[PDB]
DNA sequence: TGCGAAATTCCATGACA
DNA sequence: ATTGTCATGGAATTTCGCA
DNA sequence: TGCGAAATTCCATGACA
DNA sequence: ATTGTCATGGAATTTCGCA
């Protein structure tokens, strides 16, 4: 108000232009704008004239102050506007984000089979001898699959078929997301008792989970061409998909999953006899530096509009399971550490420190 | 002449019958016959239809270009012929009463067999949960003969679980008593 | 036979490259390349090979081929291989695409409004006052939009909420998916009647009512925003979230759908008075203009590896709902006519004609 | 002084009671004062609840500067005055026994009271169907005085539907024959 | 005729079952 | 017989205020 | 030392709940 | 306290067969 007062006795203030004609009229202090004439409203009115404005459909910043330039006008309206964005609670976690992830690390092949594991289950699918999922165990160095059709994706069914699968060798690590059967208590004492390190993905993000992620796709596909015609009883095509996909050629490897494991096929159709010659000694010499000189992916280029995550900054989780005409982001949270440019720990929203993937994360809008 | 490898060879037998656990009688014991690998199969009898149901498993991961074993009854079947010509496998029998392996696997029968005693007594029927710790053992067991593993041969790599301190494999004079009880 | 007979005698077979001592070992004709011994079978035999290397794992062209490589050689092995591929039914439907479609067209938006209607249902949502559904109906030159909550959506509850609607003004063209409300031979006569044509999207492309779809993420976003903390009561904000809707400004347009509408803004908050000494008829022109003016986007550039249909080109249609372990892709069938670069009539897996966008085709692959 | 424009002014009445149409008996008339642009609305009753919940809708859509009516209770009520404020709407009342409008708010009123007769007879009981017909006629009627229907001077565009053939608006020797009946 | 800052425009990002 | 759309907020670009 | 064609490599595309 | 992956088939590139 006395900031106002003396705008219209052709004093200067800064902030306001003084090639502008400052008037009053009917009783609000008004100003001649090239595009008409506005009214300049005390300071302490300018904040709820935006929480006005922007209450009207919970607008962003450009829809928001095209309101407010219909009638008003002060000095930086667009710095009180977005201050606003970032305190309107709703907005922050409803609206979608505009700046895309960082792009994908490729992490190093696994140097030795039995290095680390990465468990899925695949289901429901359709009955087939009473059994309805499928536990996918792939060897991160080898894609070497090993394939237990299954009742649940429950504990106990996991631990049956991997105490099958361990009478041939003990991992180091078993890789799985973070479902039900492998975040249990139960399985954590079965790999303790084992000496075998359970590493777990960030939640809700399979992406971390790609290597049998992506064996499960070849799995289902191949099941699909074989029940084609058929009604679909894939239990006993479960050993027969098994054996054909640990014996199928990466084309960009130039090897199958079996030979990565083995250094040498086994009697299956068209086996490689390459070195049929050598010795085992000079077989496993020769795959050695066939498993060390195999093709790795590098990161891709990031998009032109990504973020990466900083230590400090105010981040928002995306919610698991929002409900209908419910907000898919949860209040904004503190980054704690940066694990990687792709995973970050977080103080959750209910206090706890939380592992979690930067694709279930946005960077918290107007700071 | 072509160097022995993997999978050229499997060399398959019935351990038992052994005292019932789970519901399980018998052992089919397969090994390679140049690793020395072991595969491990608890089955209900020593029948074709058992011997099968557990080589199906096996010849999920890896089919062998010929499978060895005696004339017993559930290898000499048509059945089983039949199995085998349908993957390629040639069958491969010892003659009669002349049990034919290769030294090392014979060894290796005669580790399983008193490994298999050793923690029988005590537990007689509780090895049905002990077969998964005993294919472990007999395949990351040192082959003096070839300075490594079954593991090591089979894979190129070392094992996560080395069995450095091995058991006596002979019967200590308390098991041995609580034995002839049995 | 007699093919491979003049081979081994040393007479020259083109194909086959005469530096190489083509020989016989073991009854079967043989080679001796640079990647080792091959065998060369007879021209009767190399069908039959290529589909049983092909039907270990139904491997497309290279991971087939390099099982081949294992123990065969022949000229043009290749050529062999996707022969089969072209012919493999099993993986014509149930392998992906690997060629995008074409850059997504612009439609130029309606010159007038009630020239063309975008209509569409949301839910079901949370009961609110015994109300699931929400007729959205978006006004294509506007964007001014109508909201109706029903109990289902169903063409009684269309007919009788555009009867309402309709009593403001008639529209050309009313453009809808093909779901069971807009279908219906009810409501075909129910827009006979009033003269309006009816123009359905292709089926199973939402992007075609992309105009009243972005509409729905607006009002599902806002009443999000307002019903935080709240128990989804919904049905009393629908009128809020229409008039607020209606008055918000697109930030590239710079116009509200209400102001592209009346060219004049009503008696809401923040109402735009620039026109204020205008007449309605100097109003209405300057509206005239406004509505031939407004940007209006082009096509994006065409992604490196995308497709554009041809008369006459096997393409195969996505199935809609495929079931568990089914393919995704139905059987190969040809395109009639192109309407557009992203619109063909196809002749459809059951004999009819099928309109349908090529977001749900894929181009048959070898051929 | 600022032109007239649409949305400055609603005029606002009650048409009513008439024959029950699907349990409705009254009208509620809104016409733009500038643009003659007519609404109408079935309501139960000429009362306060039911205005309100009848311009909720039309005031969903646009909301006038000022609403115009006579001293009706429905209109005078402290409810509807509240109503009023939290809209930001003036409310402008004519005086008792003096309905004060526009000529061509006059002349829009006395079109749809005759319309509505002319409609009534042989069918009084389902006027209700007819309201959206009825109001497409009269929001696309030319106007003499503006040369432009109401449909025009509100879009700026003109309207799919024309109404070039219109009615004679007067009772038929017969349809008045049928009325006096009723 | 040019500077710093504010204002405007640009536009990748994502979600509409 | 048909076809994506557009609010969003940092960034890029332009315009403004002043000299 | 270079040509045409075959072979190999490249890699955008899409789907793994 | 952790991280995408890779079969696929046209296209781009390299290699082969021959001179
Ligand atoms: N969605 C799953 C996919 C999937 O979508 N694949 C598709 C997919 C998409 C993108 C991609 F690149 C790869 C990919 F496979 C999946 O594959 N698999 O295997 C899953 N497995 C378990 C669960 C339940 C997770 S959960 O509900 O148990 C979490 C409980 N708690 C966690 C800690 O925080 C509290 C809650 C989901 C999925
Ligand atoms: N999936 C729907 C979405 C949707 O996903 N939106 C998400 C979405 C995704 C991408 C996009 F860019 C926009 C978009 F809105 C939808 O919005 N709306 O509105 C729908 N409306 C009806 C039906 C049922 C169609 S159906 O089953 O009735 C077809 C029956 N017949 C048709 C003819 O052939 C025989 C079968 C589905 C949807
Ligand atoms: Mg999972
Ligand atoms: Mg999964
Ligand atoms: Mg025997
Ligand atoms: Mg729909
Ligand atoms: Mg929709
Ligand atoms: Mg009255
Ligand atoms: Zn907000
Ligand atoms: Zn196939």
């Amino acid at each position: 108000d006395a900031e106002l007062d003396q705008l219209l006795q052709g004093h200067y203030i800064k902030g306001y232009p003084k090639q502008y004609t400052y008037f009053l009229e009917d009783g609000k202090v008004k100003v001649s704008r090239p595009e008409g004439v506005k009214i300049i409203p005390p300071q302490s009115d300018r904040q709820k004239i935006v929480l006005q404005a922007h209450n009207l459909a919970h607008t962003g910043r450009e829809a928001t102050l095209l309101k407010i330039a219909n009638l008003y006008w002060w000095p930086n309206m667009r710095k009180d506007v977005v201050k606003q964005l970032g305190r309107c609670q709703q907005c922050l976690i409803t609206n979608a984000s505009n700046k895309a992830s960082g792009p994908i690390l490729r992490p190093d092949r696994p140097q030795k089979p039995f290095d680390k594991f990465f468990i899925d289950y695949i289901g429901p699918l359709p009955p087939s001898q009473g059994y309805l999922y499928v536990l996918v165990v792939v060897d991160g160095m080898t894609g070497f699959t090993w394939l237990y059709p299954t009742k649940a994706p429950s504990t106990s069914a996991t631990v049956k078929s991997l105490n099958v699968l361990t009478s041939i060798a003990i991992p180091k690590v078993i890789h799985s997301d973070q479902g039900a059967a492998f975040t249990s208590s139960t399985f954590a004492e079965w790999a303790k008792e084992r000496g075998i390190h359970l590493e777990f993905s960030t939640p809700y993000h399979p992406q971390s989970s790609g290597k049998v992620e992506r064996k499960n796709s070849d799995i289902k596909r191949l099941l699909t061409k074989l029940l084609v015609g058929r009604p679909t009883k894939w239990y006993d095509l479960l050993p027969v998909v098994q054996l054909a996909l640990n014996n199928t050629y990466s084309p960009v490897l130039k090897y199958t999953p079996h030979q990565l494991l083995f250094g040498i096929d086994s009697n299956t159709p068209f086996a490689n006899q390459d070195t049929l010659d050598l010795t085992r000694e000079e077989e496993l010499s020769l795959l050695q530096e066939i498993r060390t000189s195999l093709y790795h992916p590098s990161t891709p280029p990031a998009s032109s509009r990504s973020w990466s995550p900083v230590v400090g900054q105010l981040v928002q989780e995306r919610v698991a399971r929002p409900a209908s005409l419910r907000p898919r982001w949860h209040k904004p949270s503190t980054v704690l550490k940066v694990l990687n440019p792709r995973t970050v720990v977080i103080l959750d929203h209910l206090g706890n420190n939380r592992t979690v993937s930067i694709d279930n994360l946005k960077p918290t809008s107007h700071q | 002449d072509r160097p022995q490898k993997p999978f050229d060879k499997f060399f398959i037998d019935y351990i038992g019958p052994l005292p019932p656990s789970q519901g399980y009688l018998y052992v089919l014991v397969v090994v390679d016959g140049m690793t020395g690998f072991t595969w491990l199969y608890p089955t209900k009898a020593p029948s074709t239809s058992a011997t099968v149901k557990s080589l199906n498993v096996l010849t999920s991961i890896a089919i062998p270009k010929v499978i060895h074993s005696d004339q017993g009854a559930a290898f000499t079947s048509s059945t089983f012929a039949e199995w085998a010509k349908e993957r390629g496998i040639h069958l491969e029998f010892s003659t009669p009463y002349h049990p034919q392996s290769s030294g090392k696997v014979e060894r290796k029968n005669s580790d399983i067999k008193r490994l298999l005693t050793k923690l029988l007594v005590g537990r007689p029927t509780k090895w049905y949960d002990l077969l998964p710790v005993v294919q472990l053992a007999l395949n990351n067991t040192y082959s003096p003969v070839l300075k490594y593993t079954p593991h090591q041969l089979l894979f190129g790599i070392d094992s996560n679980t080395p069995f450095a301190n091995q058991d006596t494999l002979d019967l200590t004079r308390e098991e041995e008593l609580s034995l002839l009880q049995e």
